[PDB]
């Protein structure tokens, strides 16, 4: 039994273990109570304005969209501590940690900044944290191993399987059902069993809150659309919550399509995979014709957790939300109109979600449409990937 | 079939425990795979544990993951494996298969038609690892219309719902954990499982098999002793296959002497 | 004649070559113009909140103070766009430039930062941006470089002297000697010839503004010490000018002693050089006996203008201000204890003021003291620099 | 002394132009920088420009820049510049000897000590070329007090307000800028500066020298046709100087050939 629905429509669940079924209900009481009490949410908000850096500005992007009938701002999670929207719901989770009376921390990343959060979390509130990253990732991140070791986390790469982020998942789930009396699992997205993605979604869901707010207070008015890149969901939930019951707003989910999605070389499992059952969860996967796990692939290592968020599935299934891929080449182009224009470097996964707007406008630019583009994170981590491909051209 | 239900009653009869192995199918190749298989049944193995190799095995421990490793090396898919339980179950045709399962290969193809292909090539249980009781019913329904033991695991946690929801849900055996974690002979279970063996018996669940860090003669004998009705050991008959890939023929003499002596402990 | 003293005391003037002086004396009467301007300072309050992300929070640091009677809060001007103060006063800047019908900007940088603050305020507000840099510099910041010509700035090598920053400011005034009436020079700190010291003060006093509100709300009084890392002296002017008539509240200034004052490696001229005339001004200088202009040494290339502004001599002569410095092992111990116990990864730069105050703390730990610690920017740009020490110990 | 009164007072009864060559002291080392000035004054130049190696000198083109980088290569030292200066004067006793100064090298050990030392050597004037005449106060009162000449650049931009000054504070002659922008040949300058030369003469200006761009004979006889009392020429002599540093004895004969060209530019 649960408090809480474990399932959006047909996705979700908790396709765990039975013996780590007590960590899941225990997070789920714990959660559930947390989001009744007034001090923990004051220490949250706490945390988020004077640590974190809360509100995050919106900014308009006239030079961008000059000519046109589009109106485009940027939700700036790129300010926000640590320079991407992760920050958010690692301090609530952190949190959760002390309320169950945990001492430890357990995380999973990919390409780092989950692991770097996670890190930062654990440093400021006291807590011992410990990361699993896949040893290709470890062999290809250098800076944000580093970053995590100089705020004292440990880094355990994990050299099963295929040596990536989904072997990661696996490794951290592995420790969680021998630790969970003390240690909690900080789980990176909104994915995973339940209550994972409803955790993450609302401690990710000020992004949307805020830009509500800021968008009315600019433009008198609610967004005609808001636009996110999807990589295991957690960003763009976070924007979308809060306009999920504003029907006149379009939500857009962007997910990356790589080398192309005919090429197969693309991380979209929403629209281009198939549902099946992993890492604690009933959702579209990344797998072979025979039910082996694969993994994404993008330009953006970051987009590259091979399942989606089950919410963002039932939002696909019922119409609410759209979901979309911009390939490596648009995010590439996106990211350069950014810096030039704006003067602001965004994270190639951000570009993604920047890459459609861009579409957006430039296919029908005599359509009015006031659009919001989360800016998930900043690109100076990019800059070296973005030479390369420039250099080689 | 009535394999598992026969064997526990050849079992009591004899006042006898079960030994289990666990092997992962097709490590560290279809032919050695069969060859150890044959090797664990002449040897004296009650009753087959089969893992299918799978890409994230998150309930096991580093010596089955490299056990997955060496099978998907020598190419091994879900469609060989069970042509290969298609021929152990034609050599050999009392002696009860369970499967343990990842959720994803069970539900990949269809749910139904995955315990229908169990039940055609006569594997007599399945356990899916991922699957908890509370997310269990569309397996269970599915493996009981084709004639299939859901096999679930009893946690030392566990508290008397799960118990009752086990013991009502479960047939073949009870899977007894040892302990929390992952699969592995370098952690030993410390739990004396007489209440939870006492209770499962009081509920009328199918028979106890204690799994998890089970490596020696004494932790057989041990296992009978508290009441359960027999033992399961992977990672120890995993680990014979690991240490003597460079000698097949060695690996067969010591995986019998292995066995041969764990069953040996489950008399009376 | 000038609407404004040029001087603070016998420090500062305006010594240019005579062609430049109408330039200085536009600039001026814009400047003085442009703050009685309402529309102006609204542009101005509009850049700062929307696109550069201010108010900048105000972080408390108990891990650090625990046991200790010292109250610890960090300026956080790391969360500002680009990742340091020096964004404020380029966004000022560059609204002057078109205040005065200017379509084109000169810059000179260092270690390359202030090369991207006015790289990305001209992609902005769409100016036309050359950058001069010593060849040194260029050949070592690769990363700012890239930056830089991401936004689509110019970035001109400068070989003569010393090919160094204060080449690069020798080019700067050259070519702004030839291009005064369609391009504006964007002076990088609190220095140089009149207006550019009370120009950077001004367009940088939101920091102490802030500071003082910010410190008022969560403790009811003013600090005891304002502490902030003195390169040229934007940052630290910026938080020291709101507090100047607060006669109660200590202005403390920290310079680089990189190896150490004695070995004569350090960039700690306003303590421990001698007062010249450079740059367009008088002030305390890096030079040698003979009167050549010398480079700063420190860890924090940041950290290496060879003078310093006028106002910071000013404000040491008359005992209003204190200057002290920090040696690069100091700075470093900084650093690595912010990264450990708060998650914060501060640039070098900024670690001398940490550092600075740590040692205020547990040189007398029973001290009742309210701190304030500029943190002038991020140090995700540090962590290889910080590697290649750590693993050579 | 009255170095440049007793010149201009020559070139006047001659109804002549003074043409004035600039070099750096020292580049590109001290005793072949002896044989180049040697051979300027021998070849027919009116007076000397002399810069003293600075490392910091934001009013020169690269030219300029270079000069002071091959002198300080030789080790040149402002001290050893005076050094030479003395030797010069003793060698040439009416010659006027014009520094170009940065403010940092006159203000190092003291102004007034700077301008006693110039008067000890024999310089008739001092141009600091960061010191515009809004700071010009007590450099221009040291140099009076030790009889050098403080000699001021008129801009072409140059207000009503700036040319009183000039006239006013200036002595020995006023250094009319060809252009704005910073010493080299590549960029001549384009201003008629009759009106400028015209105020200039209005206001009781010391003569005025135009300098900046100066490469050829027709820019010095143009310039004593505006009406200025002659021409100064840096970067073409100094670029003669770069181009043959490889033979210090042609090096001189076309310093020679440039001089007597220049100089004949200027005579009735
Ligand atoms: O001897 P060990 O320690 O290797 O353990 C043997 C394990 N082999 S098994 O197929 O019984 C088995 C049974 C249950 C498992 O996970 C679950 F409990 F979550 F369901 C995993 C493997
Ligand atoms: O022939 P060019 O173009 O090299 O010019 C000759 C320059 N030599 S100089 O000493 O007269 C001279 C005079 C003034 C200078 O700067 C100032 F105007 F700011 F004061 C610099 C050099
Ligand atoms: C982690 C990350 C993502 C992708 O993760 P989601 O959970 O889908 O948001 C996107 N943008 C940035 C900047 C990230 O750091
Ligand atoms: C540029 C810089 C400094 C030094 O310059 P100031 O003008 O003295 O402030 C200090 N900190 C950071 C982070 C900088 O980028
Ligand atoms: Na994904
Ligand atoms: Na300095």
């Amino acid at each position: 039994t649960t408090l809480l629905n474990p399932y959006f429509g047909e996705f979700g669940g908790m396709y765990v273990p039975q013996i780590l079924m007590p960590a899941l209900n225990q997070l789920e009481e714990a959660f559930v109570s947390a989001q009744k009490d007034p001090e923990f949410q004051a220490q949250f908000a706490d945390l988020l304005k004077n640590y974190a850096g809360r509100p995050t500005a919106l900014t308009k992007c006239q030079n961008i969209t000059a000519g046109t009938r589009t109106t485009l701002y940027l939700k700036r999670e790129d300010l926000l501590h640590g320079g991407a929207h992760k920050t958010n719901q690692v301090l609530g989770q952190a949190l959760l940690a002390k309320r169950m009376g945990k001492s430890e921390i357990i995380a999973e990343t990919g390409a780092g900044q989950h692991g770097v959060a996670s890190a930062l979390a654990s440093a400021l509130l006291g807590l011992k944290c410990r990361i699993y990253m896949g040893a290709k990732d470890v062999e290809r991140q250098s800076p944000n191993v580093f970053r995590m070791r100089l705020m004292g986390a440990e880094v355990i790469p994990v050299h099963s399987g295929s040596a990536t982020l989904k072997d990661a998942c696996n490794e951290a789930l592995r420790d969680w059902s021998g630790s969970y009396e003390t240690a909690h699992y900080m789980l990176g997205t909104a994915a995973g069993p339940h209550p994972y993605p409803t955790i993450v979604r609302e401690f990710q869901r000020m992004i949307g809150e805020e830009t509500k707010a800021q968008i009315l207070d600019k433009e008198g008015r609610l967004p005609d659309a808001v636009i996110a890149c999807v990589g295991g969901g957690s960003n763009a939930i976070g924007m979308f919550a809060d306009f999920i019951n504003d029907t006149s707003v379009g939500l857009i989910g962007v997910e990356p399509g790589g080398h192309g999605i005919e090429t197969g070389e693309h991380g979209a499992p929403l629209k281009h995979g198939r549902v099946g059952i992993y890492f604690g969860m009933k959702a579209p996967m990344m797998q072979t014709a025979d039910g082996q796990i694969e993994e994404s692939y993008s330009i953006s290592a970051g987009l590259d957790f091979p399942s989606v968020g089950p919410q963002h599935a039932y939002l696909n299934s019922i119409g609410r939300a759209d979901y979309v891929s911009i390939t490596d080449d648009e995010a590439l182009e996106a990211f350069k109109t950014l810096c030039r224009h704006e003067g602001i470097i965004p994270a190639l996964e951000s570009s993604h979600a920047l890459a459609h707007a861009l579409k957006m406008m430039r296919e029908q630019p005599e359509k009015e449409q006031l659009l919001v583009v989360n800016l998930s994170g900043r690109g100076d981590k990019d800059i070296f990937t973005v030479h390369d491909i420039l250099k080689a051209r | 079939m009535e394999r598992y239900e026969n064997l526990f009653a050849q079992l009591n009869d004899r006042r006898e425990g079960a030994f289990v192995p666990f092997v992962t199918l097709g490590d560290p190749g279809i032919e050695q795979s069969l060859k150890i298989i044959d090797t664990l049944i002449d040897a004296g193995a009650d009753a087959l544990e089969l893992g299918v190799p799978f890409s994230d095995p998150l309930a096991d421990g580093p010596t089955i993951q490299n056990a997955n490793l060496r099978a998907f090396a020598a190419g091994v898919t879900p469609a060989q494996c069970f042509e290969m339980l298609a021929l152990i179950r034609e050599k050999h045709p009392t002696i009860p298969i369970g499967l343990l399962m990842y959720a994803n290969l069970v539900f990949n193809n269809g749910i139904d038609a995955f315990y229908a292909r169990c039940e055609q090539v006569g594997v007599d249980s399945v356990l899916v690892a991922d699957v908890p009781v509370e997310e269990s019913a569309p397996f269970r329904q599915a493996a009981l219309r084709h004639n299939i033991a859901p096999i679930f695991i009893c946690p030392p946690n566990a508290d008397d719902d799960l118990l009752r929801q086990v013991a009502s849900y479960g047939r073949g055996y009870t899977y007894l954990l040892s302990r929390s974690g992952v699969t592995g002979a370098e952690n030993r279970g410390a739990l004396p499982l007489h209440h939870l063996i006492e209770k499962l018996k009081e509920y009328h669940a199918a028979p106890a098999l204690q799994g998890f860090g089970i490596s020696s003669p004494e932790q057989v004998s041990a296992a009978v002793r508290a009441g359960a009705a027999g033992a399961i050991s992977g990672s120890a008959i995993v680990k014979i296959i690991e240490k003597n890939l460079a000698s097949p023929k060695q690996m067969l003499a010591e995986l019998r002497s292995f066995v041969s002596a764990m069953k040996a402990a489950s008399r009376a």
